[PDB]
């Protein structure tokens, strides 16, 4: 076939696309997360949005994935969380179904990433001491 | 919901310039490329080319380069085809069609405009 | 032999159902648009392909937020106005009998009373034309609200005309719109889009008839949280609006009485010319065909051979038992008896005239002890509106008979907002995700 | 350019019968083929993309198979409103060209 | 000890007649005047 390059699908246009295609529009969703009865319906909502964004940023940063949108980690994928093979994950399923599937193991994975990052920082400090 | 609407029919003298518009509804204008095709009275479909509304890149058929131009405006979700040096052989219905464009490559034209009839005579 | 590892993705297009505080946007008025964000000249709608979303109009928090906002705006608009505490006095009332029709027998009371002036030590004998619904006999009368709370006069410069309002979500939240035509407000919607905010929704306060609303683009739509439950209000949305022409033809005169320092009470002085009942007109053939469409749509839910009957409201307050609305500052309550009066069996230029009673003392929302006094409007008033829907209630429900009876309903304005926000929901984006990949740090 | 030839140019058949129309390409296209239907004086409509997948909303009676140079469009059961000009179009390389045109006529 | 940073080689366009600082000060002064008078006696009886 013939192509003319990539296209822009919008803020959440890649929601229905597969994970492989949806991972090519991560910045599109990322950059839209920050931006007298009506006037006070704005201040606290803006504060809440700021706190949510900062919670996400801190959570990424304490894993060593700061300033990155795709980040590899040293935590092995315990197969108990999910048994699906990659072939049926990245090419025949969207991210919404993935979030539906793995909703139970989120916090333990987050803690594992946190402790792995702490171990990595300590190991780096030890290595640079020599 | 996916619809394409063009301007009205055009009658022009030979050697003039004609501008055919095409506005999109029901889908993200920058999310798909737009083919420009033409069908002469009682003949087949001739592929003029296609444009990418997002990056603005265009491709014209080798037997049309330097004669037909394509542009878009995203503020109103419209694509313009400018055909210059009109002749009696350019008569027919111009169609603007949305490509399916799965996998960042041409797959098929599924949504078509109502077709703009352009006529050229002395 | 997999050697898979966690991989963190930020910016994932995933969302969850959430409740948040939407803010107003729009292009003197009760609906304070001066505190609303300017609407974008070219709003952007992102059409989501392959996305199917679960919608439920009857549990939408947008309706509750809109209800709270409308009540708050109404309360805010009335704060700087004159409080008519002095108006609670004994009224010497006689019958207005000059140039009155047989349908206005005793509907207007010419009431004289003493009143305070700007000087605390002086009194003025004044008079006003009140409505029979606004006064209660103690020849001695008093305003109806005097034994419940003092009424706040509406500021005359503020207009009651609805203005469209858009409800745009904050950052990190999205508004999903169901584009699926024929959608009945509940279940999976396979045609979904993302919008910064909805279309301009006008906060039209009306009972028994949805006015100046949106129209179904395919056919008449019947919606109910539980259609089999007769206690649930049935929302009917039209596709062809029914033109209704509502008029008060009395040439009212407004006079101003200084009741204190910088405080004016706007009384009805005298009606110039003939006095006759305010009313509304609805095209008879259009109403008949609209009712036929409603019947043929209801037959899908209640059987094909059932008898569909339209009758009067059962009873209750004047607000619910009648089509209550506002027309250019004056509050109409119209007897919708010529509309819902017919039976339907499966098998020119005149119009239906609905008489209407005008009221000045108003309890807009279902709140006891917070009333508003509408100043009289100078001159004849007429307004033309579109009936775009109905709020029906099914009577009975026993299996003994094969007849179904639907009566007009209303009162709770949350249903009015629900008819406009049925195709919208709010979600919060969850950009973080973890996936398996062969990549290793 | 790349030549697309069709067989038959004209065809007479009755409602309920089966129609098979062949597109042949001078050069090789793996699956870069699209089948369209156009009625007299009306905009064309897509029937098949990838030479084997129905367009959304197309009746299931339609079907197509073929790779390389030989492709076939099959209407398993003719329907009254299925009489129109049938087109086959390639997109492997520029320019995109359409078929000659196959017209199905009632018997 | 307020700190003033002296910018060298900087030329800036000034306009006293379109300064928003004046409007902000006007609003603040009116608001303060209104606030100071709120918890005071209202002489409504004095109109005699
Ligand atoms: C459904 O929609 C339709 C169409 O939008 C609505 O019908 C329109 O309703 C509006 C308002 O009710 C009406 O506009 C009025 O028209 C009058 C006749 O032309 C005007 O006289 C009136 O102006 C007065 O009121 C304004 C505020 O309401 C003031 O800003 C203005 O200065 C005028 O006020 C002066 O005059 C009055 C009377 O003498 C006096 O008391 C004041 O002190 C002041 O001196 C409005 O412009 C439209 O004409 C209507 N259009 C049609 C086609 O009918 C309908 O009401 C909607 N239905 C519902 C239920 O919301
Ligand atoms: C919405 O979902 C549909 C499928 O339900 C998506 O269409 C599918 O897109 C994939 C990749 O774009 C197609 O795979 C291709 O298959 C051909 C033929 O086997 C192959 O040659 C290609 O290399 C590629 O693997 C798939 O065929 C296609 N399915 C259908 C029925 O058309 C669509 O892309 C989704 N939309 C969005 C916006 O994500
Ligand atoms: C309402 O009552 C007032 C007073 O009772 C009427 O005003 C009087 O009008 C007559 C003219 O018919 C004058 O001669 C009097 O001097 C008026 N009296 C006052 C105190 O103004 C008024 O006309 C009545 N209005 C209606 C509609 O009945
Ligand atoms: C306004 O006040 C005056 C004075 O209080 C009222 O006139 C009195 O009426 C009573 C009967 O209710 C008489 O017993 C008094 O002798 C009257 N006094 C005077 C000075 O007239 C008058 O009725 C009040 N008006 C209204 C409309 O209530
Ligand atoms: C009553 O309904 C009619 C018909 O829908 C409305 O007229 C339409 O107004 C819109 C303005 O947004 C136009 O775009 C349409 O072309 C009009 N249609 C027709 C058939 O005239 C009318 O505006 C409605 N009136 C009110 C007060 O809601
Ligand atoms: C409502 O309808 C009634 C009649 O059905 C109208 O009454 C007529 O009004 C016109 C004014 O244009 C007069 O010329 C006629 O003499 C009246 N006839 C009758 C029998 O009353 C009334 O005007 C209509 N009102 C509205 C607001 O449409
Ligand atoms: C609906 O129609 C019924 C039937 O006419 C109304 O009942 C009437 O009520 C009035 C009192 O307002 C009585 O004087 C009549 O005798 C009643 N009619 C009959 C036949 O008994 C009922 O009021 C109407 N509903 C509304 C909300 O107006
Ligand atoms: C609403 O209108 C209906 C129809 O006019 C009213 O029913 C009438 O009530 C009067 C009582 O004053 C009877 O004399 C009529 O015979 C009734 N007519 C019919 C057709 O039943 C009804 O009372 C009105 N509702 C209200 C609250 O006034
Ligand atoms: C006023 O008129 C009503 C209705 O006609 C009547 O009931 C009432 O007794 C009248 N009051 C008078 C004449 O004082
Ligand atoms: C006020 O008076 C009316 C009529 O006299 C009566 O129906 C109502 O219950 C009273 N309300 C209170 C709070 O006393
Ligand atoms: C209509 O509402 C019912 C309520 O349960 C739902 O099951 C049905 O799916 C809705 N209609 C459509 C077409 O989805
Ligand atoms: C609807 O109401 C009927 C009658 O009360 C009840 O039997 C039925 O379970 C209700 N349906 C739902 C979905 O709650
Ligand atoms: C109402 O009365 C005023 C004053 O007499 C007059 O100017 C106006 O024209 C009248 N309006 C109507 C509709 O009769
Ligand atoms: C309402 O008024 C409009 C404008 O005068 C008119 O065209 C229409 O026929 C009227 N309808 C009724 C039911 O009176
Ligand atoms: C209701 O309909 C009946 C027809 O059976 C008619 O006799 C009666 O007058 C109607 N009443 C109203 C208020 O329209």
């Amino acid at each position: 076939a013939v192509g003319i390059g990539a296209v822009f699908l919008g803020f959440l246009g890649a929601a229905g696309s597969t994970m492989g295609a949806a991972s090519m529009t991560l910045t599109v969703q990322a950059r839209n997360l920050l931006s007298t009865v009506w006037g006070i319906k704005q201040l606290q909502a803006r504060v809440l949005a700021v706190e949510r964004y900062l919670r996400d940023q801190q959570l990424l940063g304490i894993w060593g994935c700061s300033g990155k949108l795709i980040c590899c980690t040293n935590v092995p994928w315990n197969s108990s969380w999910s048994n699906r093979n990659l072939s049926e994950i990245w090419d025949n399923m969207t991210w919404l179904q993935w979030d539906k599937e793995i909703s139970n193991y989120t916090q333990i994975i987050y803690g594992l990433l946190e402790e792995s990052q702490n171990q990595q920082e300590k190991n780096e400090q030890d290595l640079l001491a020599l | 919901q996916k619809v394409l609407v063009q301007s009205g029919a055009e009658v022009k003298k030979p050697g003039a310039s004609v501008k055919v518009s095409c506005r999109a509804f029901g889908y993200t204008f920058t999310g798909n490329p737009l083919h420009w095709v033409r069908q002469a009275p009682g003949q087949g479909l001739e592929w003029l080319g296609w444009i990418n509304p997002h990056s603005g890149d265009t491709f014209t058929s080798q037997k049309f380069q330097g004669r037909v131009y394509m542009t878009r405006d995203k503020s109103i979700n419209t694509a313009f085809l400018d055909v210059t040096r009109l002749t009696s052989d350019d008569t027919g219905i111009y169609y603007c069609a949305r490509d399916k464009y799965y996998g960042n490559e041409a797959v098929g034209m599924d949504v078509w405009g109502q077709g703009t009839s352009v006529t050229v005579s002395s | 032999a997999e050697n898979l590892w966690v991989t963190v993705y930020y910016g994932v297009p995933v969302w969850k159902d959430a409740e948040t505080t939407l803010f107003c946007a729009s292009d003197h008025n009760v609906w304070a648009t001066h505190a609303c964000v300017p609407t974008d000249p070219n709003p952007q709608e992102i059409h989501l392909e392959n996305v199917t979303e679960e919608f439920n109009m009857w549990k939408n928090n947008m309706v509750e937020q809109m209800h709270t906002d409308i009540i708050s705006l109404w309360d805010q608009s009335l704060k700087p106005c004159v409080k008519l505490t002095p108006l609670c006095v004994t009224l010497q009332c006689t019958n207005v009998t000059n140039n009155i029709t047989d349908d206005m027998r005793g509907e207007l009371k010419n009431c004289s009373f003493n009143m305070t002036t700007e000087l605390r030590d002086k009194k003025q004998k004044v008079y006003s034309l009140f409505y029979r619904l606004d006064v209660v006999q103690i020849k001695e009368y008093r305003l109806i609200n005097c034994n419940t709370s003092a009424c706040t006069q509406a500021c005359p410069k503020v207009s009651f005309e609805p203005i469209p309002i858009h409800y745009c979500a904050p950052a990190g939240f999205a508004i999903l719109k169901c584009k699926d035509k024929k959608f009945n407000g509940t279940g999976p919607c396979p045609s979904v889009s993302t919008v910064q905010c909805t279309h301009g929704i006008k906060p039209v306060v009306s009972t028994q008839l949805l006015l100046n609303g949106s129209l179904a683009e395919e056919e008449v739509m019947i919606r109910s949280e539980n259609i089999t439950n007769n206690a649930k209000n049935i929302l009917v949305q039209f596709n062809t609006p029914v033109q209704i022409n509502c008029t008060r033809p009395n040439n009212n005169t407004r006079k101003s009485i200084r009741i204190g320092p910088g405080q004016a009470f706007y009384a009805t002085g005298d009606i110039i010319g003939d006095i006759r009942q305010a009313h509304c007109n609805v095209s008879k053939a259009t109403w008949n065909e609209t009712l036929g469409k409603v019947v043929k749509q209801l037959r899908k839910h209640f059987g094909n051979n059932t008898i569909i009957r339209f009758a009067n409201s059962s009873g209750g307050d004047l607000e619910v038992t009648t089509h209550s609305f506002n027309c250019g500052g004056e509050f109409f309550y119209c007897n919708t008896s010529g509309l819902f009066n017919s039976t339907w069996i499966s098998n020119s230029n005149d119009s239906i005239t609905l008489p209407c009673r005008i009221k000045q003392i108003i309890n807009m929302w279902q709140r006891i002890g917070q009333c508003m006094y509408a100043p009289p409007i100078q001159g004849v008033i007429r307004c033309v509106s579109n009936i775009t829907g109905l709020i029906l209630t099914r009577d009975g429900g026993s299996t003994n008979s094969t007849t179904e009876t639907f009566r007009p309903g209303g009162g709770d304005m949350r249903d009015n907002w629900r008819s406009e926000l049925y195709k919208y929901k709010v979600v919060k984006i969850e950009p973080l995700g973890v996936a398996p990949t062969r990549c290793k740090r | 350019d790349i030549q697309l030839t069709q067989s038959p140019s004209f065809l007479s058949a009755s409602v309920g019968d089966k129609v098979t129309i062949t597109c042949r390409a001078s050069q090789g296209v793996r699956n870069e083929l699209a089948w369209y239907q156009q009625k007299p004086g009306k905009a064309p409509n897509l029937l098949i993309y990838y030479a084997s997948t129905l367009q959304s909303g197309v009746p299931s009676r339609f079907s197509a198979t073929g790779s390389g140079t030989h492709f076939t469009l099959t209407v398993s059961s003719l329907q009254p409103e299925d009489f129109a000009t049938y087109f086959c179009q390639h997109m492997s390389s520029y320019p995109l060209t359409f078929g000659g045109g196959t017209k199905v006529e009632i018997k």
